[PDB]
This record gives structure tokens, C-alpha cells and sequence, in this order.
RNA sequence: GCUACCUAAGAACAGCUAAAAGAGCACACCCGUCUAUGUAGCAAAAUAGUGGGAAGAUUUAUAGGUAGAGGCGACAAACCUA
RNA sequence: GCCUGUUUACCAAAAACAUCACCUCUAGCAUCACCAGUAUUAGAGGCACCGCCU
RNA sequence: UUAAUUUAUUAAUGCAAACAACCUGCAUUAAAAAUUUCGGUUGGGGCG
């Protein structure tokens, strides 16, 4: 197929980008993921997941003003247009982020624990143990990848040496260098669980389509079965 | 995270043939064949020179080599720039103090009923109805059509006062005029390249509104600042620019003095339309730019407090909502935040009419709202007429 | 109900069976070569 | 330096008594290695005094390469053995950090693929009885299939009552005795039995006395004779 | 170029009732419940009446994509040029 | 059978399929699907809206 | 499908090979498959 990814834009921008739906299809044109197709046309707002991104020819901790908090069609979380210095960027909004609020993005690992105010980003080394966090990086400067969905919140479980133990929302422990940045608080749109789809049409609007033949293997779906050993073959299906 | 996936990035050229790595021998390529063959070496073609020269096949040089390129980056405000902080940002950029409401000097010009137009409300209602309903064979005219129409018809209605005011003969509304003004603000050099439209030029400069005492009183006022938003935000940071002050006209032009800048936000789509605050900011910046170009043309290119302040008006409208501005530039010493400050009187969100019903709404076969404007406000047209009559 | 499976459109015809698409693959080139060998008046569509 | 190590151990929750105990425990182990090992152990969620007890019991852990120690700790965290879970594991079988990654992985893969145990069930089994890791493959599969097919037990019950902890010899000795006595019946194709079978706690958890008095209702002499007979039967079969 | 699903960018949806609805009645439009006709027929699946939906998980034009043990499938082994 | 929908083009429109709702299982993660997403997420399977008594 | 035959291919491991990644060869276990078959007598079928 003549499929070229829509994710071709190279320069970050605030303008929503026209994104092409896939239908669950590979670049080969064959269905790779079932149950995807249609839905409301959407525009993609490029999220800057690296909260500590000091502006060009600038460095050090910087503050930013929350211009607005907006619904994002491409996420469970709602996003925040936030402006600092002479630039604007989209970030993931925390639970109580409001328009006009101020946000701190620092790389400073203070000797003492920094007062953790919801919404600001500090290196994990600077946070008190037991603080709720989100938008957690795996490596310093990689960019947030974990705890990004609406209402999610990891816990800074431990800090020893230069390594911090985080409890991901799946209640799995993760080891990250304490120099990696995370933002304080739980992600916004905390009521995303309680939303009721109500009707099949709403899922169709969200772009989920009812799809069958999801396995493509001979015989379709087949649950795993325990293959009895030769000694145990005599007891597999004992008649009544 | 890097933007732009590999599959969309330009493909890496195929590796060079190993024959090119062997020093002593000349590879045999398909260059002589004048066409590709897969079993011969790929030629290394020298770059082609005569290409990016033809006018229809031209490549501009890199920005570094352009004549007006400058290492110091100017911040330009053009017609399609939307200030984040709006009026506050414009006030900081222009070193201006805001005053709510139009000045009494201009507001009094319409208090007496002699200046009131005969059949004023009837004519204004006809203008609104023509712009919004009767303009075209189409049932509902779009904003791109009814904003310029409403502005031009209101201007004609005001110009009809030439009977009472013969001084109105010494003015003309020019279109597509473009001005440019540069000035410094705390080592930041800002330019305004105002294009807009409908510059009302007069043969005589407008009288100053603020007295010497008020201009000096502006010293105490502190210029409001916003943090962490820099005042530069949403201004085009450009290294290619011209620091010349252009008033938009050749020397010797009759009607040299700007009187009113009519800015109209006629975009059909709300996202393409300025917010009211951003429109007021654009009005402030364009009035300041025209006033500054006039000041640099008259009293030379010297930063100083103006002995004779330059007054420029502006009306910024979306077709329904109007904003009126009188800007007094009384200082070309903009770099410092201290001293006498320019001052702008702004009247905001003066809506000519609340809503217009192009179709008669019918509920249960009963006409509820008749066709036409609802909530028409003659006061806004009074203010418009006052601004037009100022200086006459 | 059936029989009208052909809903003509010259864009689809040329894009599906045209000379350029035939030459775009080695298999289609062999299609054209077979038609030339047979002596077809119309090599492609 | 010893200064840095002492400051770190003053941090991390360790008291001076345990710090001195561990310093004495050092069998030519560099202070840097000891600090790294203790740091990894408390990263795994283990408290300072269980860390001290474990290092006392098995000083060999301090000899582990830090790369291997970190890899094993990450693997255990992925397997879910962490915080208070790792404590009883490091007591019952402290050699998990010394076992081969391949051995642990193949035990887990046998439990999941060839035995159809959920991830949570695998974590519960490892937490309850780490002797499964010591137990060789093949034998473990035979034990599980004995529970599943011949005994008619399901995964939730096999996990609830730590069937995999008990020895295969004991399991067969009791189950075959019950079956030949007729007090235990393999569930049919429908999964039903004429009489409800005794519970696995009543079969394996209890001692021989109550096992023969309440579940089997037979005599200890008869049970001993049956055990010897079953040993002969197994030897002849194999 | 049928059909199934998808992609891009379009278009259509009277009137009444109701009021922001996978709402009601009912045109266009889509479908195909029942009956009759037809059965080499007008038709290799139609006609007439009746009936279901008809602002939506709708219908639909255009261009593109997925290819045979493969595709596609709100699974009927349905559909992929009778 | 929860509902509106879908299906055997051409003998079956249904109680069948789907469906909101719920449950189970799997997955700690970047530059071609999932997804420019990150466990309130994604994928798969089951069941049947809902509500009550145990 | 607990019919027979395979595991070429993938996925895991192991051992060699190249000095961790990656890759080659040889094994073992799986997944996915592939190929192939359906003796005779007894109204038929079950159990024979
Ligand atoms: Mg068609
Ligand atoms: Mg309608
Ligand atoms: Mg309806
Ligand atoms: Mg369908
Ligand atoms: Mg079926
Ligand atoms: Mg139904
Ligand atoms: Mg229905
Ligand atoms: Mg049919
Ligand atoms: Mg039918």
C-alpha cells in the first residue's frame, strides 16, 4: 500500500495538527489491530512531555503561566496550554490546574526536600518520599512516558543513592535515576472512570468499531489448554 | 521525544559503490549512457549551477545572506499576530497608560443635537439591514461580506455631515496603506508593520487631548508587567527586517496626518477572528505605530518627549462589536520604563446591535422574533460619529 | 440485482490496468510482453 | 570511603548496632560493594533489620557481582517479589539471588505456559514456597498434572493450599491411599463426584495421625504397609 | 469500478411533534416483513401493495487501500466482478 | 431478546451477531499499526443493559 | 483431535562461533503450521 504516516511534522507547534485515522491498518494496508475505525475527526495537539525544557539560549528553573486547560480528543487527560518567556506549549494538566495558575519547572535537586506544590515539575530526587507524581520519565531527559492517563498517580516510594523507587499505577515498582523529572499531583480528568458510554453509538464516535475475526489463526481464538503427560492421559476425561 | 518519524523522514541515499573506495582506478558508471542501469556504478554528479536562477524556478538565498539580515533579532508585530496578554502586553510594548472610556473632548462633539444626523437611527438601521440581510441574493451574508460593508456605510453616513462641518472636506479614507515603525523597549527592538486597511487621513493633525499636566502625571503611573510571560510573546522574532520608519506614503502626499485607523476582523471563522482583547491590543499597536511613524517623520528620529503630542484614533470592529481608541503619543523615549508615558483612551465592546435575525423564527406556526436587528444601540454609533468628527 | 458489476470510471480504469501500472512491476511488464508476443492490438487498458 | 558508607548507612534506616554487625560480617568485602548490595536490597523494599538478618545468614550474597545483583533484583521486581514479599522468600530460600536466571525463568515459564497459572498466582506460589525454584522441571510438571488431572484440583485451589510445596512422594502416598480406600474419587468429565472429596488441607496439611483418623479412618499400621507397597510399586514402574 | 472492511476529502436528510435525543409520526433516501404477480420473467432476484429505518452504529458520490489458505467479516462459512 | 442497530446480495431478519454494563486474562512501553498513545491505558476472551436476594 | 510423520520457519533456552548487542552452526522444548490416511464381515448405529 501507499501508506505514509501522518506523524511527519518535524517542528513543534501549538496549532492542532490534522491526524489521519488508521482503521487498525499497518503500512501494508492489512488490519493489524481490530476494532478500530471511523469516529469523530480529530486534530492532534503536540504535547511537550519534557516539562523541564528551558527555552533557547536559556537555562535553569523557569516558571510558566497556565493560559488554559482544554479537553484533548487524543487523551484521557485534559491538556494545558502553558506559556513561559516567549513560547507556548501543551503539557498534561494535573487535577487542580486552573487557567492563570503558575507552574515551576526545575532541574535543581536541593539538599532539602522541595515543597511539593501540585502541577510543578522537579527531579525525583527533590521530592519528599510518598508524594504523588505523574508524567514520569524512565531516563533523565527522555521525556515523560509513565503515569499519563487521566486521574493516574504514582507514588515516590523510596529514594536511596541516586535511584528512586516509584510505584506505577499498576502497582508495579520501577527504578529511575533521581535526576529524572516528574510532576507533582495526579493527572486531571479524575472522573474518567465514571463516564458511562451509554450507547454503542458513543463508542463508534470514539472510533471503536465492532470487529470479529480478530485472530486470523486457523480455527480463530483458542484458549490455552494443558497437554496431559503420558502417565496422566488415563485420567483426562474419566466417564461418569 | 523527537518529532517526525523515520518512515516519513527522507530516505538515506544508498551506500556508495565500493569501487569508489579504491584509489587508483576510475569507476565505470552509467553517466556515459545518460540513463540509469542497475549493473553499472552510480555516478557522482557535480552540483548543477544554472538551476535556481530562473524566475519561475528560483531558490532564495539562505536568510543569513539577505541584505537586511541583522544579528540583533527584531520583534515584529504584523496584522496576523495575536498577543497572548492582549491589552496589557500592548500597553507595556507601547509604554502606554490606559483610560477607560473615550475622552470628554471627543464625546462632547455629539452631545448637541445639531451634529446628530437627521434620520440617524433610520439610516443606521438601513445600513445594518443591508449589510446583514439585504446585501446579496444569498439569505445569510457572511462576515467577510458584512463587516467591510457595515464599516464603509457607517463611514459614508458620518461623511454626510459635510453639510454642518465643511472641515470634513479635508480628509480622505485610503485603503491598503501600510506603515512601519521601529522603537526600542529595554534593549528589545520592536517593529510594527501595520497593513490593515481604511486609514482615514486628514490635511490637519488632530488636537491633543491630554494636557501637559496630565502627560506629566503619567510619570507616577507604573507600567503593569506580567510574569513569567515575556512582553515579546506572540511577536514574530525576525532577523530580516528594516529599521526605517515608513509612514506609508511618499513625501508631499496631501492628507499626511492619520486621523483614524479602521481595523476590521472580517474572518468568517471564530478561530481566524481575533478575540476582543487581542483586537484592542492590535488597535493599540497600530495606532502607536502610525503615531510613531508620524513623529519620526516630523520631529526627526530622536528619542525625546514630544512637545506636540501626536494623536491617532482607531476603530476596531468585527461587524457587530466595536472598539474605539484614541492614542496620544507624547514620547519617543520608549526604551526606559520611567518618565512620561503615552496614553490611550479605550471604549471596549460597544455593540452596535445585540443580534440580527436573518430568518423569522417560527414556533408553532407563530412568528416570535421578526426579521431584523435586535437590541440596536445608537450610543455606539454616537461614539463612532464623535470619533469621525474629532478634528472637524 | 446482479450483472451491473461494471461501474465505469476512466480514472480507475487507467490506474488499475493502464500502461504505467503495467510497467510499474516486473509481472505487469511480462503481461505486456505476453500481449506483444500474442500480437494483441491493445497491450494495456 | 568508610565515611561515605557510614553516612549512607546512618541514612537508609540502619542503626549503628546493625551497621557494626554488618561491618563485622564483611568477609573481605569492600565497603563500596557492601553499600551497593544493601542499597539494592532496600531498593527491593526490604527493611534494615531483615537486610541485616539475611546478610548474617548468607554472607555469600555480599560476594555477588553488582551487575548480577542488580539484574536479579530487577527480575524479582518484575516477578512481583518485593517489599514484604521478599522477606519470607529470603528466609525460606536465600539462594534465589544465587540461582541462575535461566533456572528461575524456566520455572516461571513452566508455571505459566505448561501449567496455565496467572501472573498473580505465580507470584503467590513463589512468595509462599520458593522451594519450587529448587525443585527441578519435569518433576514440577508431573506434580502439577497429578493435582490437575488425576486429583481433579484446579489452579485456585492448588495456589490456595500450597500443593506445590509438598513432596510428590507424600502427595501420592496420601492420594492413592484415599483413592484405593474409595474415600477420594477423581471428578468425572462433568467435574462431579458421587461423594464430595476431602479437602486438600484435610489431605496434606494435617499430620498422619489426623489424616488417618478423620479423612481415611484407617490404622497407622495399614498406612505403613501401604506406603511400603506404594514405594515398591513406584520402583518397579520406574 | 460488485461486495466486505478501512483511509482522505465531500454531500443529503421535507413537514409535524418534540427539544440538543443511536427520540415519535412520517417525505426524499436506505432497506426488504408479509402477500400476490412473475417463474426463458421487465428482471440470471423484478413488479404491485404492505411494511422497517429515516439527525444516525444513517445513507451516499469520488479517489485510494487490504488478494486467495490470503483478504474482509456487528460469525451468516457471509462477501472478495452473477 | 434489555433497548437503537447487524446478518445468510438471490428461499432464513430471528430467540442469532453486535451493543452499552460487568467480569477475566495479558502488557511498565517511544518514532510505520496499537500510538505520535502510557494501567482511569492498550490488546484479547467471556457474559449480558439495569435493579434486588443470597 | 490424546491419528501418523515432521519442525523447514518463528520463539525461547543450551552448547560452540564472532568478542554485551548482533550474527552463524548444532541441539532441545514449544507455538504455529504443513503433509497424509480412514481395512474387511454382520438392515444401519452404539457396544461388540
Ligand atoms: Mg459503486
Ligand atoms: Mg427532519
Ligand atoms: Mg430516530
Ligand atoms: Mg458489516
Ligand atoms: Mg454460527
Ligand atoms: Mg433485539
Ligand atoms: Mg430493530
Ligand atoms: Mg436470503
Ligand atoms: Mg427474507
Amino acid at each position: 500500500a501507499n501508506f505514509v504516516s501522518w506523524k511527519s511534522r518535524t517542528k513543534y507547534t501549538i496549532t492542532p495538527v490534522k491526524m489521519r485515522k488508521s482503521g487498525g491498518r499497518d503500512h501494508t494496508g492489512r488490519i493489524r489491530v481490530h476494532g478500530i475505525g471511523g469516529g469523530h475527526k480529530q486534530r492532534y495537539r503536540m504535547i511537550d512531555f519534557l516539562r523541564f525544557r528551558p527555552e533557547e539560549t536559556k537555562s535553569g528553573p523557569f516558571e510558566e503561566k497556565v493560559i488554559q486547560v482544554r479537553y484533548d480528543p487524543c487523551r484521557s487527560a485534559d491538556i494545558a496550554l502553558v506559556a513561559g518567556g516567549s513560547r507556548k506549549r501543551w503539557i498534561i494538566a494535573t487535577e487542580n490546574m486552573q487557567a492563570g495558575d503558575t507552574i515551576l519547572n526545575s532541574n535543581h535537586i536541593g539538599r532539602m526536600a522541595v515543597a511539593a506544590r501540585e502541577g510543578d515539575a522537579h527531579p525525583l530526587g527533590a521530592l519528599p518520599v510518598g508524594t504523588l507524581i505523574n508524567n514520569v520519565e524512565s531516563e533523565p531527559g527522555r521525556g515523560a512516558q509513565y503515569i499519563r492517563a487521566a486521574g493516574t498517580c504514582g507514588v515516590l516510594l523510596r529514594k536511596v543513592n541516586g535511584t528512586a523507587i516509584i510505584q506505577l499505577p499498576s502497582k508495579r515498582q520501577m527504578q529511575v535515576l533521581e535526576t529524572c523529572v516528574a510532576t507533582v499531583g495526579r493527572v486531571s480528568n479524575v472522573d474518567h472512570n465514571k463516564r458511562v458510554i451509554g450507547k454503542a453509538g458513543r463508542n463508534r464516535w470514539l472510533g471503536k468499531r465492532p470487529n470479529s475475526g480478530r485472530w486470523h489463526r486457523k480455527g480463530g481464538w483458542a484458549g490455552r489448554k494443558i497437554r496431559p503427560l503420558p502417565p496422566m492421559k488415563s485420567y483426562v476425561k474419566l466417564p461418569s | 521525544y523527537e518529532w517526525g518519524v523515520r518512515s516519513t523522514r527522507k530516505s538515506e541515499p544508498p551506500p556508495l559503490d565500493r569501487v569508489y573506495e579504491i584509489p587508483g582506478l576510475e569507476p565505470i558508471t552509467f553517466a556515459g549512457k545518460m540513463h540509469f542501469v542497475p549493473w553499472l556504478a552510480r555516478p557522482i554528479f557535480p552540483p548543477w549551477d544554472r538551476g535556481y536562477k530562473d524566475p519561475r524556478f528560483y531558490r532564495s538565498p539562505p536568510l543569513h545572506e539577505h541584505p537586511l539580515y541583522k544579528d540583533q533579532a527584531c520583534y515584529i508585530f504584523h496584522h496576523r499576530c495575536r498577543l497572548l496578554e492582549g491589552v496589557k502586553q500592548a500597553l507595556w510594548l507601547t509604554k502606554t497608560k490606559l483610560i477607560e472610556g473615550l475622552p470628554e473632548k471627543v464625546l462632547s462633539l455629539v452631545d448637541d443635537p445639531r451634529n446628530h444626523i437627521e434620520n440617524q437611527d433610520e439610516c443606521v438601521l438601513n445600513v445594518i439591514s443591508h449589510a446583514r440581510l439585504w446585501q446579496t441574493t444569498e439569505e445569510i451574508p457572511k462576515r467577510e461580506t458584512y463587516c467591510p460593508v457595515i464599516v464603509d456605510n457607517l463611514i459614508q453616513l458620518c461623511k454626510s455631515q459635510i453639510l454642518k462641518h465643511p472641515s470634513l472636506a479635508r480628509r480622505i479614507c485610503v485603503q491598503n496603506s501600510t506603515f512601519s515603525a521601529t522603537w526600542n523597549r529595554e534593549s528589545l527592538l520592536l517593529q510594527v508593520r501595520g497593513s490593515g486597511g481604511a486609514r482615514l487621513s486628514t490635511k490637519d493633525p488632530l488636537p491633543t487631548i491630554a494636557s501637559r499636566e496630565e502627560i506629566e502625571a503619567t510619570k507616577n503611573h507604573v507600567l503593569e508587567t506580567f510574569y513569567p510571560i515575556s512582553p515579546i510573546i506572540d511577536l514574530h522574532e525576525c532577523n530580516i527586517y528594516d529599521v526605517k520608519n515608513d509612514t506609508g506614503f511618499q513625501e508631499g502626499y496631501p492628507y499626511p496626518y492619520p486621523h483614524t485607523l479602521y481595523l476590521l476582523d472580517k474572518a468568517n471563522l471564530r478561530p481566524h477572528r481575533l478575540q476582543p482583547d487581542q483586537l484592542r491590543a492590535k488597535m493599540i499597536l497600530f495606532a502607536f505605530g502610525s503615531a510613531l511613524a508620524q513623529a519620526r517623520l516630523l520631529y526627526g528620529n530622536d528619542a525625546k518627549v514630544l512637545e506636540q503630542p501626536v494623536v491617532v484614533q482607531s476603530v476596531g470592529t468585527d461587524g457587530r462589536v466595536f472598539h474605539f481608541l484614541v492614542f496620544q503619543l507624547n514620547t519617543t523615549d520608549l526604551d526606559c520604563n520611567e518618565g512620561v508615558k503615552n496614553l490611550a483612551w479605550v471604549d471596549s465592546d460597544q455593540l452596535l446591535y445585540q443580534h440580527f435575525w436573518c430568518l423569522p423564527v417560527i414556533k408553532k406556526r407563530v412568528v416570535v422574533e421578526p426579521v431584523g436587528p435586535v437590541g440596536f444601540k445608537p450610543e455606539t454609533f454616537r461614539k463612532f460619529l464623535a470619533l469621525y468628527l474629532h478634528g472637524a | 440485482a446482479r450483472g451491473n458489476e461494471y461501474q465505469p470510471s476512466n480514472i480507475k480504469r487507467k490506474n488499475k490496468h493502464g500502461w504505467v501500472r503495467r510497467l510499474s512491476t516486473p509481472a505487469g511488464v511480462q503481461v505486456i510482453l505476453r500481449r506483444m508476443l500474442k500480437g494483441r492490438k491493445s497491450l494495456s487498458h | 570511603e568508610l565515611e561515605r558508607v557510614m553516612s549512607s548507612l546512618l541514612d537508609m534506616g540502619f542503626s549503628n548496632a546493625h551497621i557494626n554487625e554488618l561491618l563485622s560480617v564483611r568477609r573481605g568485602a569492600s565497603l563500596q560493594q557492601l553499600l551497593d548490595i544493601i542499597s539494592e536490597f532496600i531498593l527491593l523494599g526490604l527493611n534494615p533489620e531483615p537486610v541485616c538478618v539475611v546478610l548474617k545468614k548468607s554472607p555469600q550474597l555480599l560476594k555477588l557481582p553488582i551487575m548480577q545483583m542488580r539484574k536479579r533484583s530487577s527480575y524479582l521486581q518484575k516477578l512481583g517479589l518485593g517489599e514484604g514479599k521478599l522477606k519470607r522468600v529470603l528466609y525460606c530460600c536465600p539462594e534465589i539471588f544465587t540461582m541462575r536466571q535461566q533456572d528461575i525463568n524456566d520455572t516461571v515459564r513452566l508455571l505459566k505456559e505448561k501449567c496455565l497459572f496467572t501472573v498473580q498466582q505465580v507470584t503467590k506460589i513463589l512468595h509462599s514456597c520458593p522451594s519450587v525454584l529448587r525443585e527441578d522441571l519435569g518433576q514440577l510438571e508431573y506434580k502439577f498434572q497429578y493435582a490437575y488431572f488425576r486429583m481433579g484440583i484446579k489452579h485456585p485451589d492448588i495456589v490456595k493450599s500450597e500443593y506445590l510445596q509438598y513432596s510428590l512422594t507424600k502427595i501420592k502416598q496420601r492420594h492413592i491411599y484415599l483413592e484405593r480406600l474409595g474415600r477420594y474419587q477423581t471428578p468425572d468429565k462433568k467435574g462431579q463426584t458421587q461423594i464430595p472429596n476431602p479437602l486438600l488441607k484435610d489431605i496434606l496439611r494435617v499430620s498422619e495421625a489426623e489424616f488417618l483418623a478423620r479423612t481415611a479412618c484407617t490404622s497407622v499400621e495399614e498406612f505403613q504397609v501401604f506406603k511400603k507397597l506404594l514405594a515398591r510399586e513406584e520402583e518397579e514402574s520406574e
